[PDB]
RNA sequence: GUAUGUCUAAAGUUAGCUCUUAUUUACUAACAAACUAG
RNA sequence: GAAUCUCUUUGCCUUUUGGCUUAGAUCAAGUGUAGUAUCUGUUCUUUGUAACA
């Protein structure tokens, strides 16, 4: 029971139609951003140790 | 709706029923008139260094990526 | 089987199944729920419990009661109440 | 006069109108009213949970 | 009387054939191979016309390229290498039938006159004419000297898929999408015998090389025809096989049948028995729809089998010379009564 | 005046509904003809109004505890990638920005950066004359189904029927008059033009069968001649 | 109250004799030029063959309508409603010998189609020719 | 009267369409059971063409209720059309770069084919590092950040501040960022909607500098979701080049931020 | 069901319609078969086929009459009815 | 402004509502302040 | 007990989307006169009886 061929780009006979007929992650980002936060903490621990 | 897809082809029965006109074409001039027959220390300051096939899809291929990195700069 | 493959009659079958479970039981209950209030009953029996309650809510007067019971058995309770309200 | 008509019919569109700012602030006020309702209901839920936990 | 026919089938037994397994994959083309042709004398090479317009001449013993024949501009649909001429007739859908002089590897003759795209060639093996037919539902015979459409063949309704020529009348055994395998009289220009036993488009007719018969293939029914009168010889088993693209007939009565579903089905041609059903593995990055076996041929000896599939590959299949009648007996011989195909 | 220079106006309800009645007819990619309806807006802003407010497939509803606790983890993970967080949530980007800003906790003449996401101003019966004109032109253009070649063919076939009934009107006057003049035949456009009254249009009488024929051809010819006399007297 | 159903409902709402024989001859000329024009460009719309042949049934000339159904069978003989309507066409004009030639053709063409057989069996049922049905 | 037209270079597209379309319709009519074609034979192929546009837009061709083998055969035939289309794009590209006779319309067609292929490779290249990866390991990222902290503290680099409400050189940075924008629009005549709209934004910024600076600093604070970027892919006959047509409201504050970041990087 | 079964059921329906209602010569040379067909049976079949055609005609007009989601002209509401029937 | 399309008796075929009236807006014009077409 | 008429549901689609490419491509910078179309403003209305042919 093939559907009745509604598409977005070409409406040939100018039909309007029901609107619905027209129209997760790897872990590695958690591996990056956490590590970057860790490095940022080390940076803030190092530089503030030198600002005393 | 003046432009349409093809339903069936123009059949050669309709071309076999027409009587021909003799229009000696530029390519049906006699040529190749013989049929051939067969027989029968300085790098330790940095942070990186040595001290420290085929797939069927054409768009996803290796050559196409080499192509697009060659021709979009 | 009866509960599954079988309105009054169906209800009776369900009841029988429940009884059997009470007397594997959990599995039976789950099956009953799938087949079909039933969800609420299952939740009550259980009383994971929270999850069951939530499920019951999704598939409401008795639901609220069930939620309350779950809460009893504070923040969580409040959240549940809020959810119920939203649903309503 | 031409530039004044331009600065009228342009800047009626690409400015937040006082009625448009009123409607947007009314929608934000209804959102804050629903948030205040949920916050007061959460406070009543916490007080009711404490009362019924010490009561039941 | 039907019970007598079924009992007389179950009385007889099929012939054993050696099981086919794959031996060589050729992955050269930038498009789908649409027909495969092999030289009927030398077996030094076979040419596979493909959708990237470039016919490629591959090598049987080594699997190498040797040349590429790229005179067309459209999809090369059929390739037919001559038996007694050093020619190579290449139907494409350029509306052009081009002759390739194999002593030169050049286009020499261009047969104009087709009304639409052409699908198949059929070199009449004991005369100097070729049989080209296609979408325009009419077979044009072509004298190879004068490039004239000599005899038009009127009577097919839809586009014509596969045309085969025999040295004795029916000299054109053609078949179209109107489910008719027409047997043609080349002299009279009339269909001597119209064979209407198929249901859908007969995409495949293959000549038996050692007996005067033609196998024709619709979806889930492949049927062998005796060309002496136009009689059905055997309705093959072919249950739930799929859309059959091409057939090919061994000298040793092994009938290939490539399906669009990726399945192969080698048939005992005498008995109609299905004995082996392969699953053509797709390439490592193909879609599942590209398992289809578009075209095939045998070796002149028949011990090889060449298939062009739609995954831009060419596969070679050979028999198991180490299997016996008791080792790999093939599928079972049991004719089905629910089908009337027996 | 028509200053149509800047177009970023605040989305009213009537433009919102005309875009909803436009994407149904035209579609998700044909936006110049959607912006032809809306006399105030662009095609980029219409496409943004679509993909951020008027597309029903992405969710505007309130988020669960799970979605808040994973959106905080995403905004730590993917820091300022709000279109990426929008793709992961399958949710509008500015809505997820507003939800993140609510989880952590613009004057009149200022040009609104982000008007095409928030809301739509309701029009409680106060349809402006600009709104009446633009809405009437929009419902004029949504009726434009046939092309102008089909429109001129309906026009030409109407002219054929009008000329034909005028010709029959003139002939009926001259026939009540008594002047016996027959109808024109249409001109042979091409030299082998077929006139479909003289002969059978293509004689394709059925192939002869085993039953005898003429006894009902006589009935056919008799009934046809009685119909000819009846058209001669009634029509 | 400017919702899209109102706009589309109102754009739906916005979108909406023979005296003498020679006049009927001009009517047939106009109408046959029309239908042969829309059958010359497309010879595969079988409903068009059906309704032009049914038009020429309404014009009561039967050799024309028989020629039109036979050319329609020449195009696609496998289309069963074409057969059934041409059979019922020659039966409405009370011509059963023509219809028996027709349905013998419809049987010898398509034997493995049930409805041609069953309709011929119906015609021989209500004609009460039992030995024929045998 | 039987003049039949051979397929020259005007009819590769149209006759290849008729070729592939007849092939696909014969495949469906072979596959489908007992259906006599009157109207449906015309319409299934629309799905085919829908799928081809779904292949050109790289949208997943998901149609609800389509059978499995019909979806399979439409996917493999649009992959065949894709293979011929991509190989024709390569053949046209190395036909232009050889310097031979290439049609103007074939150059514009080759622009369109190569930008569809470029955005398709771009979407796949975003989508892989969406699905797996990303390619940078955490240890690489920490060493990058560590050597940047080490450099920026070895140079005693004070960070660039946010531009204040009363920044000293502010209107000069603004008139530089707007002379950067009017340098495009001093000589040209043909102006579309977006160019005319942003030229009106520059003229309105000249009419009000202080409202413009407050608009820009408000957008630098609060706005984190931005209007999209059109690309247009202008042609250089060795290599196409991406041309990012950014939104008209965005380029004023981005040119301001470019001027401010370069001036505050060169001061520090 | 299918065209074979539907032809079978229409044959059974037409035999039910007859149930509610209820020689052969040849020449020598031509060989054409003259069958005696009674005029009451001939025009009874004719009136029956015209009554079936008019009954189907009026029932099809009854289906044409009904109009009750989003459409511009008549063909469009038919196509939207088709999409509503595809949605199951 | 082209393409292109269409019309053109000299010749005789035998018996709430209905309304007037003005402002505004939208699309069009080789109409105006020697030349421009697919 | 035999059957007709009217409804309800199901099944058949019944005026039921009939190609392609670079989404095929690009989008007012006036006025006056006129034409067409629409809104808004304005005024009016609610038979017996007798004789003769
Ligand atoms: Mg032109």
């Amino acid at each position: 029971k093939i559907p009745a061929a509604v598409s977005n780009w070409k409406n040939p006979n100018g039909y309007t139609v029901a609107l619905e007929r027209r129209v997760t992650i790897n872990d590695g980002f958690m591996k990056l951003s956490e590590a970057l936060e860790n490095a940022d903490k080390k940076a803030r621990q190092e530089i503030r140790s030198k600002m005393e | 709706t003046s432009h349409r897809p093809q339903l069936e082809a123009r059949s050669g029965a309709k071309a076999a029923a027409y009587t021909p006109t003799g229009i000696e074409h530029a390519r049906l001039l006699p040529g190749h008139t013989t049929l051939k027959y067969r027989k029968f220390s300085w790098r330790k300051g940095t942070a990186f260094g040595r001290h420290k096939g085929y797939i069927n899809d054409m768009t996803k291929s290796e050559y196409h990526q080499e192509f697009l990195h060659k021709h979009v700069r | 089987r009866g509960a599954v493959i079988g309105l009054e009659s169906r209800l009776q079958l369900w009841r029988m199944c429940i009884s059997k479970a009470e007397s594997v039981t959990r599995e039976l209950y789950q099956e009953c729920i799938q087949i079909l209030e039933f969800v609420i009953k299952f939740s009550d029996f259980e009383s994971r419990a929270r999850e069951i309650l939530a499920y019951g809510a999704k598939l409401n007067t008795e639901l609220w009661d069930s939620f309350e019971i779950f809460e009893l058995k504070d923040k969580e309770t409040y959240k549940d109440m809020l959810k119920m309200k939203k649903v309503l | 006069k031409r530039l004044a008509k331009i600065q009228q019919e342009q800047e009626d569109d690409e400015e937040l109108e006082n009625l448009r700012k009123k409607n947007l602030e009314m929608s934000q006020r209804a959102e804050m009213i629903n948030r205040s309702k949920h916050a007061q209901q959460e406070k009543a839920v916490t007080t009711d949970d404490l009362d019924n936990l010490v009561d039941q | 009387l039907i019970v007598n026919r079924y009992e007389k089938l179950l009385s007889q037994r099929p012939e054993w054939h050696a099981p086919w397994k794959l031996s060589r994959v050729i992955n050269g083309h930038l498009g789908w191979v649409r027909c495969v042709a092999i030289d009927p004398v030398d077996n030094e090479w076979f040419i596979t016309g493909s959708n990237d317009t470039t016919m490629k001449v591959w090598d049987l013993a080594t699997g190498k390229l040797k040349t590429t024949l790229a005179g067309h501009v459209m999809t090369v649909r059929d390739v037919a290498v001559s038996d007694r001429h050093p020619y190579l007739f290449s139907v494409s859908e350029d509306k052009t039938v081009k002759c390739w002089d194999l002593e030169k590897n050049q286009i020499i003759r261009d047969y104009y006159g087709h009304l639409s795209g052409v699908r198949t060639v059929s070199i009449h093996p004991t005369l100097d004419l070729i049989a080209t037919a296609g979408r325009d539902s009419v077979i044009k015979l072509w004298d190879m000297r004068t490039r004239i459409p000599v005899i038009t063949l009127v009577g097919h309704k839809g586009p014509i898929n596969q045309v085969q020529c025999t040295p004795v009348d029916p000299q054109v055994v053609s078949s179209s999408t109107d489910a008719t395998v027409r047997l043609w009289d080349v002299v009279a220009g009339k269909t001597m015998k119209v064979l209407t036993h198929h249901k859908r488009s007969v995409r495949a007719t293959a000549l038996h090389p050692k007996e005067f018969s033609v196998a024709s293939a619709c979806t889930d029914d492949i049927r062998s025809w005796g060309l002496a009168e136009g009689s059905l010889l055997t309705n093959f088993e072919s249950e739930k096989t799929g859309i059959i693209n091409t057939l090919s007939i061994n000298q040793d009565d092994v009938l290939f049948a490539g399906g669009d579903n990726g399945v192969l089905s080698f048939y005992d041609y005498k008995s109609g028995h299905k004995y082996q059903s392969l699953a053509t593995r797709e390439m490592v990055g193909s879609l599942e729809g590209e398992r289809s076996v578009l075209c095939s041929t045998f070796d002149k000896t028949g011990l090889r089998l060449i298939t062009g599939e739609a995954d831009k590959s060419i596969k070679i299949w050979k028999q198991d010379e180490t299997a016996t009648k008791e080792s790999e007996p093939g599928l079972a011989w049991n004719p089905n009564l629910s089908a009337k195909r027996f | 005046p028509v200053p149509i220079y800047v177009k970023g106006g605040v989305w009213t309800n009537v433009e919102d509904q005309i875009l909803k009645a436009a994407v149904q007819k035209y579609g998700t990619h044909q936006w110049s003809k959607v912006a032809s309806l809306l006399q105030k807006k662009t095609a980029r802003q219409s496409e943004l109004r679509w993909n951020e407010y008027l597309n029903p497939k992405l969710n505007f509803t309130e988020f669960s505890k799970e979605e808040d606790a994973q959106l905080l983890d995403l905004a730590r993970e993917l820091p300022n990638q709000w279109r990426t967080i929008a793709d992961m949530m399958a949710r509008p980007a500015q809505v997820c920005v507003e939800r993140y800003n609510r989880l952590l906790e613009l004057k009149v003449g200022d040009i609104n950066p982000n008007a095409e996401t928030q809301m739509a101003r309701p029009d409680n019966g106060d349809l402006e004359d600009e709104e009446k004109e633009m809405l009437a032109e929009a419902r004029a253009r949504l009726l434009n189904t046939q092309g102008k070649k089909a429109t001129r063919k309906i026009r030409e076939r109407m002219l054929e029927e009008s000329k034909r009934i005028a010709e029959l009107q003139k002939r009926r006057e001259l026939k009540q008059a008594g002047i016996n003049v027959a109808i024109k035949k249409p001109k042979k456009k091409y030299g082998t033009d077929i006139d479909y009254n003289e002969d059978i249009v293509y004689e394709q009488a059925p192939m002869p069968g085993i039953y005898d024929t003429s006894t009902e051809d006589r009935q056919i010819k008799k009934k046809f001649e009685q119909f000819e006399r009846k058209v001669n007297r009634k029509g | 109250h400017v919702s899209a159903e109102q706009i589309l409902r109102d754009v739906y709402k916005k979108g909406q004799d023979i005296l003498d024989l020679e006049e009927l001859r001009e009517y047939q000329r106009r109408k046959r030029t029309e239908y042969e024009g829309y059958l010359k460009r497309n010879r595969l719309d079988m409903g068009q063959w059906i309704r032009y042949a049914q038009f020429e049934i309404e014009q009561h000339d039967m050799r024309r309508a028989r020629s039109i159904f036979e050319r329609a069978l020449l195009v696609d003989s496998s289309f069963i409603p074409l057969w059934i309507r041409y059979i019922d066409a020659e039966l409405k004009v009370k011509c059963i010998n023509h219809a028996r030639n027709l349905m013998n053709r419809a049987i010898s063409t398509l034997p493995r189609v049930d409805k041609l057989w069953y309709k011929y069996l119906i015609v021989e049922e209500s004609l009460n020719n039992v030995e024929i049905v045998r | 009267n039987e003049i039949v037209k051979t397929t020259t270079k005007q009819r590769l597209d149209a006759y290849y369409d008729l070729e592939l379309r007849n092939s696909v319709m014969d495949d469906i009519l072979e596959m489908m059971p007992e259906s006599i074609r009157q109207k449906k034979a015309r319409t299934i192929l629309q799905h085919l063409s829908e799928a081809w546009r779904c292949w050109k837009a790289n949208i997943p061709w998901d149609v609800p209720g389509m059978p499995a083998p019909i979806k399979k055969i439409i996917e493999r035939y649009i992959k065949s059309k894709a293979d011929a289309w991509v190989s024709a794009a390569h053949y046209n590209r190395e036909r232009i770069k050889r310097g031979a006779h290439v049609e103007k319309t074939m150059v514009k067609k080759n622009l369109g084919r190569l930008t569809r292929l470029w955005i398709k490779n771009e979407q796949e290249r975003q989508r892989q590092i969406q699905k797996n990866g990303p390619e940078i390991t955490p240890e690489e990222a920490t060493t990058i950040f560590s050597v940047m902290v080490e450099w920026l503290e070895s140079r005693s680099f004070s960070p660039i501040p946010f531009p204040p409400l009363t920044y000293k050189n502010d209107t000069k940075i603004l008139v530089l960022a707007l002379e950067d924008l009017k340098d495009v629009y001093a000589s040209k005549v043909r102006l579309n909607a977006s160019e005319r709209e942003e030229l009106a934004l520059i003229e309105e910024a000249y009419d009000n500098p202080h409202d413009t600076l407050n608009r820009i600093k408000k957008y630098l604070l609060t706005q984190r979701v931005f209007k999209p970027v059109d690309i247009t892919m202008m042609e250089n006959y060795q290599n196409i080049s991406p041309v990012y047509s950014v939104d008209p409201l965005e380029k004023i504050t981005d040119a301001y931020l470019d001027q401010y970041l370069w001036y505050e990087a060169d001061q520090r | 069901i299918s065209y074979d079964q539907l032809a079978k059921l229409s044959y059974e329906k037409t035999l039910r319609n007859l149930a509610t209602q209820t020689k052969v010569q040849k020449d020598t040379k031509t060989g054409k078969i003259t069958i005696a067909d009674d005029d009451k049976l001939v025009n009874k079949l004719a009136v029956s086929l015209q009554s079936e055609s008019k009954k189907r005609y009026e029932a099809r007009k009854r289906q044409m009459q009904n109009a009750k989601e989003s459409f511009i002209n008549d063909k469009n509401k038919q196509f939207n009815e088709k999409l509503s029937r595809e949605s199951k």
